[PDB]
C-alpha cells in the first residue's frame, strides 16, 4: 500500500515570467491567481506529513530486541535489522530500497520524516509483535513466550493447542521456507513494487509535461517574454505577453487540480493503510481478504519508499 | 564571467553567468537551445569562444516563529540553498547561528545536542521548537522513551491493577 | 463624462507631419518636440489654416527645432538655443566643423501642394477620476430621490 | 524584517505558530555585457536613397545589402520623408 | 484585480470606451470571472470529497462502536472496547469512547 | 453499491475543429495540452476495469 507522495512546490515568478520587469508589473494586476495555486500546494505538503505519522508510527513506545535470539526454532533475522551496518535496515529492506528508482521554479520539498527513522518505526513495532504479543497497541506491553502466543493465535480461528505443540518442529520446514520465497522473489523482479514504482512515474510525468508548455507558443507569435519587448509596439506588447500570462497559468491550474486528485487517493489508501497496521499488525482479525487471504495469523510490516510493504 | 549580469547577445537579451562549455559544437553554429525554448549557448562573434548561460536568483525564503504573543524572534530557513557562498536583513551573515542540514541552514537558532519533543517543523528529520533568556532551538526529533524489556523461555506478565479511560475522537 | 482640468496646446505642423500626433509614434516633432505616452487621454482638433497664416513671400515667424542629443521627454518645453555638437570640435555658438544650427524655418506658400499648408493643431488633455470634476457639458439636475 | 515579511505575504497582522514560506531570492545585475561585431563599414543606404532613377513598379531593383553597419540617422534623427509605415519592428528599436 | 483591462469596474468600461473598444475589455473581465468560478467549483468539491469519506468514517463508527460491541485495535479507540457515547458537534461529531 | 462506469474518451481534433485546415494548423501552437487530455482518459479506463 502507498502512504506518501513527492512534496512539490511551484514558484510563480519564475515558471510564469523570465525574470523580466514587464512581466512582473502585469503580474500585480492579475493579483492572487498563483497565491491560492501556492496555498494548494501548501496545504498538500502538510497532509503529506500527516500520512506518515499515521501509519508508520501507531505508539510512542519503542521496543528493542534482546541480543540473544532463540524464537521458537525460527529464523527471524530477514526482518530484523543489522547492528552491524551504521544504518538500520533488515534484510527484506535491503532488496525494498533498490528496487524503487529542477531549477525553473520547481523544486522538490525533502520530507520530514526520514527513511532511517521509518525503519526505527519498523524495528520498534516489529519489536512488540514478535516478543511483547498482542497487548503492546492496547495498553503496556505484557511479556509472553512465543510458544504461548501462536497457542492463542491458533484460538481465534478455531484451532485449539493441539496442533502446535506436537507440529511445532514441522512448522520450521514450513514458515522458514515459505519467508524465503519472498526474498528470492523481490530480488528477481522489481514488477512486485512497481505500485511504488507509479507513484515516482505519476509525479515525474507531472513535473516534465508542465516544462514543456514553455515552448508551445500559446496563440503569440513568439513564446519568449524578452522577445516581444525588444521587437513589437508597447501597445502591441502588452497584448501578447498577456496571451502567454494567461496560457501559462491555465497549464498551472491544471497541474494544481491534478495534484489534488492524487492527494485525495493516496488519502484513501494511506487510511487504508493506517488500518491494517492498527488490525492486522497490532491485533488478530476474523476478516476475510483483508490481513491476506485465508485464516489470520500475524502480520510483518517493512519500511518502503513512498509506502509500506506488508508481510502476511 | 561568473557574475551575474544583464546579456545582450545580437538583440537576444537574458540574464545568468558566463561558464567554459566543454561540448564539441558545430562551427557554423550560432546558438543553441535547451530543454524548452531558451537559451545556453551563445557564440562572441568577434572572438570565438563558447559560454554557458547558468541562470540566477533561485532557491526560496522560508521563516521559523512562535507567535506575536510569545516572542519576536523569527528563525529564517533558507531553501535548497548551499550556504557557502552567503532578504533585506543582512545581520545574520555574521554566523555563529547557522547549523548546516539536508533541507538547507537555519540562521538565527542554536543548534542543541538533546533529544525533545518539538511543534514546528522543518524538515530532513531536523525540527525547531521554541524553549528556554529564550530563543529558537533546534535538533533531532525524538521516537519517545526507550523500553528495554528482558525476554527469557518461561516468564510472563499478568495485570493486577485496572484503571478507565476516557477517549474523545472528532 | 466629467474631468477636473484640460491643458489645451496650440501650435502649427506642416500638412505632412500632421498625422503623427498619436501615442507611440516616430518623427521629427515626435521625438524631439512632442510625445504621446500611452496613457494619455484627450482628443486632438486640428483645421486648415492656408486660407490664413500662409504667405506668399514664406512664413518666416514660425519656427522648429530637427535636432536634440537624445529623446526628449513627453509635456516638455525645450527653450535652449544651443548648438548640436557633432564632434570634438567646440562650436561657440556659431555654426563650424561638425556644428549645425538646430533651429529651421517653415516652408508655408498656399501655391504649393498638401504638404505645405499649414495646419492648427490642438491637443486637449483629459485628466479624468483623479480629483473632484466640475468640468462637463450642458447636463440638468433633478432632485434626490 | 523576517517578522515583518510574514505579515506582507499571509495578509494578516497576528502570526501564528508554524512555519511560513515568504519569498524567493533577489539577485540584482551589476553591469550588462554587450557584445557585437565589429565592423568598420557603413551601410550604403544614401546611394539607393538618394539616387536620380529608379526602377518601376512591375519590374523593381531589389538590392541586397550586407556585411556593414547601418546608418539609420537619416530615418529617425530626420525626417524629410513622406509615408513612414512600420509594422513588426518598433522603429526606436531598429539600431537595437 | 483588473484581469489586463484598464478598469475592473463594468460601468467605466462602457462610460468611456468606443462599443468596439468596449466589447475586448469587458469580455477580458468576464474571462477572468468565469476563472475565478471554476476555482471555485474545483475546490469546493474535492473538499466535498475528503467530507464524503470521514462521513462514511462517521456513519461507520456510529454502527460499530455505539450500536455495538467491536473486538478492533485502534478504530473504537486505544485499548479494549466497552461503550461508546455520541455527542453533537457543529458541522460534525465528537465521540466519548 | 455501484462498481464501474461509463468508459469514454474525446478526440483532439474532432471536438475542438470542424475538419479544416486552418484549424488544425493553429491547434499545434498550443503544444501538449491534448496529450494531456489523452492520458487522463486513458488512466480512467484502466482503473474502471
Amino acid at each position: 500500500l502507498p502512504v506518501s507522495m513527492t512534496k512539490t512546490s511551484v514558484d510563480c515568478t519564475m515558471y510564469i515570467c523570465g525574470d523580466s520587469t514587464e512581466c512582473s508589473n502585469l503580474l500585480l494586476q492579475y493579483g492572487s491567481f498563483c497565491t491560492q495555486l501556492k496555498r494548494a500546494l501548501t496545504g498538500i505538503a502538510v497532509e503529506q506529513d500527516k500520512n506518515t505519522q499515521e501509519v508508520f508510527a501507531q505508539v510512542k513506545q519503542i521496543y528493542k530486541t534482546p541480543p540473544i535470539k532463540y524464537f521458537g526454532g525460527f529464523n527471524f533475522s530477514q526482518i530484523l535489522p543489522d547492528p552491524s551496518k551504521p544504518s538500520k535496515r533488515s534484510f527484506i529492506e535491503d532488496l525494498l530500497f533498490n528496487k524503487v528508482t529542477k531549477f525553473k521554479g520547481l523544486t522538490v520539498l525533502p520530507p520530514l520524516l526520514t527513511d532511517e527513522m521509518i525503519a526505527q518505526y519498523t524495528s520498534a513495532l516489529l519489536a512488540g509483535t514478535i516478543t511483547s504479543g498482542w497487548t503492546f497497541g492496547a495498553g503496556a506491553a505484557l511479556q509472553i513466550p512465543f510458544a504461548m502466543q501462536m497457542a492463542y493465535r491458533f484460538n481465534g480461528i478455531g484451532v485449539t493447542q493441539n496442533v502446535l505443540y506436537e507440529n511445532q518442529k514441522l512448522i520450521a520446514n514450513q514458515f522458514n521456507s515459505a519467508i524465503g520465497k519472498i526474498q528470492d522473489s523481490l530480488s528477481s523482479t522489481a514488477s512486485a513494487l512497481g505500485k511504488l514504482q507509479d507513484v515516482v512515474n505519476h509525479n515525474a510525468q507531472a513535473l516534465n509535461t508542465l516544462v514543456k508548455q514553455l515552448s508551445s507558443k500559446f496563440g503569440a507569435i513568439s513564446s519568449v517574454l524578452n522577445d516581444i519587448f525588444s521587437r513589437l509596439d508597447p501597445p502591441e506588447a502588452e497584448v501578447q505577453i498577456d496571451r502567454l500570462i494567461t496560457g501559462r497559468l491555465q497549464s498551472l491550474q491544471t497541474y494544481v487540480t491534478q495534484q489534488l486528485i492524487r492527494a485525495a487517493e493516496i488519502r484513501a489508501s494511506a487510511n487504508l493503510a493506517a488500518t491494517k497496521m492498527s488490525e492486522c499488525v497490532l491485533g488478530q482479525s476474523k476478516r476475510v481478504d483483508f490481513c491476506g487471504k485465508g485464516y489470520h495469523l500475524m502480520s510483518f510490516p517493512q519500511s518502503a519508499p513512498h509506502g509500506v510493504v506488508f508481510l502476511h | 564571467k561568473n557574475k551575474c549580469v544583464n546579456f545582450n547577445f545580437n538583440g537576444l537579451k537574458g540574464t545568468g553567468v558566463l561558464t567554459e562549455s566543454n561540448k564539441k559544437f558545430l562551427p557554423f553554429q550560432q546558438f543553441g537551445r535547451d530543454i524548452a525554448d531558451t537559451t545556453d549557448a551563445v557564440r562572441d562573434p568577434q572572438t570565438l569562444e563558447i559560454l554557458d548561460i547558468t541562470p540566477c536568483s533561485f532557491g526560496g525564503v522560508s521563516v521559523i516563529t512562535p507567535g506575536t504573543n510569545t516572542s519576536n524572534q523569527v528563525a529564517v530557513l533558507y531553501q535548497g540553498v548551499n550556504c557557502t557562498e552567503v532578504p533585506t536583513w543582512r545581520v545574520y551573515s555574521t554566523g555563529s547561528n547557522v547549523f548546516q542540514t539536508r533541507a538547507g541552514c537555519l540562521i538565527g537558532a542554536e543548534y542543541v545536542n538533546n533529544s525533545y519533543e518539538c511543534d514546528i517543523p522543518i524538515g530532513a528529520g531536523i525540527c525547531a521548537s521554541y524553549q528556554t533568556s529564550q530563543s529558537i532551538i533546534a535538533y533531532t526529533m525524538s521516537l519517545g522513551a526507550e523500553n528495554s524489556v528482558a525476554y527469557s523461555n518461561n516468564s510472563i506478565a499478568i495485570p493486577t491493577n485496572f484503571t478507565i479511560s476516557v477517549t474523545t475522537e472528532i | 463624462l466629467c474631468f477636473t482640468n484640460v491643458y489645451a496646446d496650440s501650435f502649427v505642423i506642416r500638412g505632412d507631419e500632421v498625422r503623427q500626433i498619436a501615442p507611440g509614434q516616430t518623427g521629427n516633432i515626435a521625438d524631439y518636440n512632442y510625445k504621446l505616452p500611452d496613457d494619455f487621454t484627450g482628443c486632438v482638433i486640428a483645421w486648415n489654416s492656408n486660407k490664413l497664416d500662409s504667405k506668399v513671400s514664406g512664413n518666416y515667424n514660425y519656427l522648429y527645432r530637427l535636432f536634440r542629443k537624445s529623446n526628449l521627454k513627453p509635456f516638455e518645453r525645450d527653450i535652449s538655443t544651443e548648438i548640436y555638437q557633432a564632434g570634438n570640435k567646440p562650436c561657440n555658438g556659431v555654426a563650424g566643423f561638425n556644428c549645425y544650427f538646430p533651429l529651421r524655418s517653415y516652408s508655408f506658400r498656399p501655391t504649393y501642394g498638401v504638404g505645405h499648408q499649414p495646419y492648427r493643431v490642438v491637443v486637449l488633455s483629459f485628466e479624468l477620476l483623479h480629483a473632484p470634476a466640475t468640468v462637463c457639458g450642458p447636463k440638468k439636475s433633478t432632485n434626490l430621490v | 524584517d523576517p517578522l515583518s515579511e510574514t505579515k506582507c505575504t499571509l495578509k494578516s497582522f497576528t502570526v501564528e505558530k508554524g512555519i511560513y514560506q515568504t519569498s524567493n531570492f533577489r539577485v540584482q545585475p551589476t553591469e550588462s555585457i554587450v557584445r557585437f561585431p565589429n565592423i568598420t563599414n557603413l551601410c550604403p543606404f544614401d546611394e539607393v536613397f538618394n539616387a536620380t532613377r529608379f526602377a518601376s513598379v512591375y519590374a523593381w531593383n531589389r538590392k541586397r545589402i550586407s556585411n556593414c553597419v547601418a546608418d539609420y540617422s537619416v530615418l529617425y534623427n530626420l525626417a524629410p520623408f513622406f509615408t513612414f509605415k512600420c509594422y513588426g519592428v518598433s522603429p526606436t528599436k531598429l539600431n537595437d
